């Protein structure tokens, strides 16, 4: 028998009533969530370097503008996720101090290097594309805090996701060496983007709690798949392949049926031994530790 | 139109190329609310660049923007020398910050009453800006020099290996003489008692010293620069040097 | 002819990359007999990347060391991703330039044997430098491993920070093994025992531990670098993007 | 009266006998030495930076190899006069150390920062032959150990400066941005190189005595004179220009009469408010501080 206090809990989720930071949850409620927005905020920190890495290089001052405006964006974004994963009782120097020892993962997604103008506009159109179709999804997650904070954020980011397709049609449109950028780009990003969705519906520890309790509103593979039908036009528009060669369309669902990911590069990149994981670990301790007695001269001045 | 077309050219040089530095800074900052608000300067500053460089290129009558942030070389460019100072730590860029801060709204103020229309509109934009600039510059000034004896040293370091590019805040060119006759620039001669006031009492509000070394170094509106510009254009312009004539 | 161009180019890349890294530290150095060293390293790896991409020109038929060093992306270039690393501290330099002459060594010897007569010249050649080089990178990983407490905690640290780079020197692909088959290229699988020979033997004399941590990091060969190579060859190429098929 | 000690010296220095370390020098002339020696040992050292600014940037394999093996060889120069310099008595790491604190100069023209590559060829044609036309001047200068190390460093440096006159060559017969590269760059090394052989005759306190003991073996202005005479048909050869409206030949005395040099700003250059005096000192600073440990490492090693 469940508790009076786990019953009650129960029926609040299927009446979808929001829960709010004083109500009684589970406590591996709770804690999966500080885990999920925690995480969620600790991607966005760490997706300001992939992009940051060509601020300086952006080949004009229009497509430097909006990047800058993005990673600005983002930074306010991991504020706002902070803010709500707090409002579960942990705090956020803790939860950055675990991303920074590898105790805690960001997204898979920003393991991976950006080695041409063209990754840019593809991590704009492509990454949140993927980004964003799981966030949608989350705007009506049990949780209230983090609810409300998905719908500010997808109002923000889908402006540069738009902004991001722009750039890759600009490149698509235009001479014969952008357009084979533009095609490498989407090679070598394609299906780390598929990945952001999480593991297979068959091996997804987590899924089987958050999907009872609201947590997640559609499974990982049924967002993918929406990510697919919708992004596979988008590739089309643009005049660009599919690095898959098992993509077809499949009249009798209704749906694209693309290949097998490979999970054994996604488990390496989840786990530390992606392209870029020490740089971007490396990167983010650097800024922690170098920025210490700036913190510190901070709460020094504070007290005065 | 020579002279008006180079004196708007060096205020957006001004902002471009201290826009880049502060783009170095994404990802890197001591605080997340820091990394954000180094990129809300960059992004302002660079709008800034972008309204001046788009004015120049119409007065030329050719080219825009990006054929001049782009395929301008070091002896071309026109921008102050502090603007090109690396980041160096924290302090170096808070006090080339707050140097640049305190001149643009010095500078803004008096230059939207320009009898040029469009330079006398960017500064109305530019102006509210470095307004914003300014606070969070000076604030980091007083907090870093009156935090901690450690952050104390850094930004009396900081301002003293700064100070002496600060004499081309106040360097007055024939351009600038001639157009400031016209009433259409400010002679960089008259900013020095407002910036002296804002700097010298932000200064000593944050416990720290006025510099005594006189500030000699100028050059950087004539093309001459440090060493450090070329190495800052070969980053900024590889792609459009490689892909030449393109749009994106 | 394409397998056998693309692993020459492999070769050239590897000895350009680092040269650049090494030119660097001119000037910048501990001490003026190291400023020496440095760049004594820096031209013998520079001449050997110019016999390389002058062969590789020669089998593809067009262009020359300068078409090759300068119009090539990031996504063309070849070289290791150990050495595009950037230079840090300078036991970071010595780990790098250590892991790096001990292949070379291990290389060179054999690849003096290869059926290619071109390819043996050349390595017969660059042998004797690495062997120089070898001297004195291995010279520095024992004085400093082996030197204070501080020196030998940095060159632990140099060692751990590179290792996951040393997966790649023996990386074996179709290229290689196709050329290895007709007695042209080496084997890199082959090359581990003499590596690991010599490093393992350093590192324990220089009073280190040989990191735990299996090493995975390839990709340099197939131009999937890390994202220190671009910065780099904007540098690099500048002015011959500004100013291409000129003579100098 | 002076004493038989002083007189004999005098007599020495009359019949071209070499002076060698054993031998008794008056205190003044020990300390010149040192002071001219060290600072020629220093002007090596820093004169690497100019230079090695850029390596990593020259045009072409060839123009880097050379460029390369030019300032290997300057570092090389830089330790031969340190030890022809602590022949007299005098330690390389104290006048180092002095170096660093501004206590001794090191030469004027490297001050001047390279803003383009064309600098490179004109410090490897106009200054290295300004440095040349002085360094062949002192190879019987009155001291042995120095004369020597002029003999063994003007062998190395004239084959370098030849390299330099090519390299500003094909500029001169490349196209006209090339050309125009290379005028610019004489226009900004032109005076600055003239400054490299020092004050005028009625303005340099040291003459007196260097030209008694023979230290110095021309003046400063009969060098600077022989270095306008040389150098300007190499200009011609090159289809250039020189910055000096007052330059002209003047056939009644065999010369060519050049312009006043502009000596406020080589009182500034030379008390530290030239254009990089801070940047190469600061340079320099910066490499022996970080370094510390590793010199540091290497007397530990050393005992063991
Ligand atoms: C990723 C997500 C869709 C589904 O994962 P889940 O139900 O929490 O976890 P799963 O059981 O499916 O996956 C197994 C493990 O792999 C992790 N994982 C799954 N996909 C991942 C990815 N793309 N990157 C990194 N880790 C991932 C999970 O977090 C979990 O590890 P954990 O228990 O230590 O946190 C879910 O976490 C989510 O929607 N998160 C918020 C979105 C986000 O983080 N976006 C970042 C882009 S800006
Ligand atoms: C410079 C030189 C030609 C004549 O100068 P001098 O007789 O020693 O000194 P002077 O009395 O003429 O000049 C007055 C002062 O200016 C200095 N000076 C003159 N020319 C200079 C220059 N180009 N750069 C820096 N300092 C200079 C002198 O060293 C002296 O200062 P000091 O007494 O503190 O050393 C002489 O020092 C010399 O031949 N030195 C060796 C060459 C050298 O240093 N070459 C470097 C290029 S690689």
């Amino acid at each position: 028998m469940r508790s009076t206090q786990e019953e009650r809990f129960e029926q609040r989720i299927a009446q979808e009533t929001a829960i709010e930071p004083q109500d009684w949850m589970p406590d591996a409620y709770r804690k999966t969530l500080i885990r999920q927005i925690g995480q969620h905020a600790h991607s966005e920190i760490v997706g300001m370097l992939p992009e940051g890495n060509w601020i300086t290089r952006a080949p004009t001052l229009r497509r430097k503008a909006i990047l800058l405006a993005k990673v600005q964006d983002e930074a306010g974004h991991g504020l706002y996720l902070y803010s709500a994963a707090e409002t579960l009782g942990c705090a956020r120097e803790d939860i950055y101090q675990k991303m920074l020892d590898g105790r805690m993962k960001y997204s898979s997604i920003f393991n991976y290097p950006t080695l041409s103008w063209a990754d840019i506009g593809v991590i704009g159109w492509l990454v949140d594309g993927a980004a964003i179709v799981n966030q949608v999804a989350l705007c009506r997650t049990s949780y209230g805090p983090y609810a409300r904070a998905m719908v500010k954020i997808c109002k923000e980011e889908s402006f540069h996701q738009r902004q991001g397709f722009e750039a890759c049609m600009a490149l698509a449109q235009g001479s014969e060496a952008q357009k084979q950028m533009l095609q490498d780009a989407i090679n070598r990003f394609w299906w780390p983007a598929l990945m952001m969705f999480g593991p297979n519906d068959d091996n997804s520890p987590n899924s089987a709690r958050s999907l009872t309790w609201k947590i997640k509103r559609f499974t990982n593979d049924e967002l993918r798949q929406r990510f697919v039908d919708n992004t596979v036009p988008q590739v089309e528009m643009l005049g660009m392949t599919v690095p898959d060669p098992d993509l077809h369309f499949d009249t009798e669902s209704g749906h694209y049926r693309f290949g097998e990911i490979d999970w054994q590069e996604f488990n390496e990149v989840i786990n530390g031994r992606g392209i870029c994981n020490q740089e971007r670990l490396d990167a983010k301790r650097k800024a922690w530790e170098e920025g210490t007695w700036v913190r510190e001269a901070a709460l020094a001045h504070a007290q005065k | 139109s020579n002279q008006l077309t180079a004196y708007t050219l060096r205020l957006g040089d001004n902002c471009l190329v201290l826009s880049q530095r502060l783009g170095e800074w994404c990802g890197h900052a001591p605080e997340l609310e820091i990394d954000l608000a180094l990129a809300n300067i960059g992004l302002d500053l660079l709008g800034q660049a972008r309204n001046f460089l788009s004015y120049a290129a119409e007065l030329a009558g050719e080219g825009d923007e990006d054929t001049l942030a782009f395929t301008r070389d070091e002896r071309q460019f026109s921008n102050l020398l502090l603007v090109e100072q690396p980041n160096g730590n924290f302090a170096d860029t808070i006090a080339r910050q707050y140097f640049i801060d305190a001149w643009h709204v010095a500078l803004f103020t008096r230059l939207m009453e320009s009898r040029d229309p469009q330079l006398a509109a960017i500064s109305a934009k530019a102006i509210k800006e470095a307004r914003y600039h300014l606070r969070f510059s000076r604030g980091w000034l007083e907090r870093l020099g009156n935090g901690t004896d450690v952050s104390g040293q850094k930004m009396q370091q900081a301002i003293n290996k700064l100070w002496r590019f600060t004499a081309e805040l106040f360097d007055a060119d024939e351009i600038d003489i001639a157009l400031s006759e016209e009433g259409i620039a400010v002679d960089p001669r008259t900013l020095r008692a407002a910036w002296e006031a804002e700097v010298f009492a932000g200064i000593n509000e944050a416990t720290l010293n006025v510099p005594q070394e006189q500030a000699y170094r100028t050059g950087g509106k004539k093309g001459l620069h440090t060493e450090h510009l070329g190495p800052m254009l070969a980053e900024m312009q590889y792609l459009q040097r490689v892909l030449p004539g393109q749009q994106w």
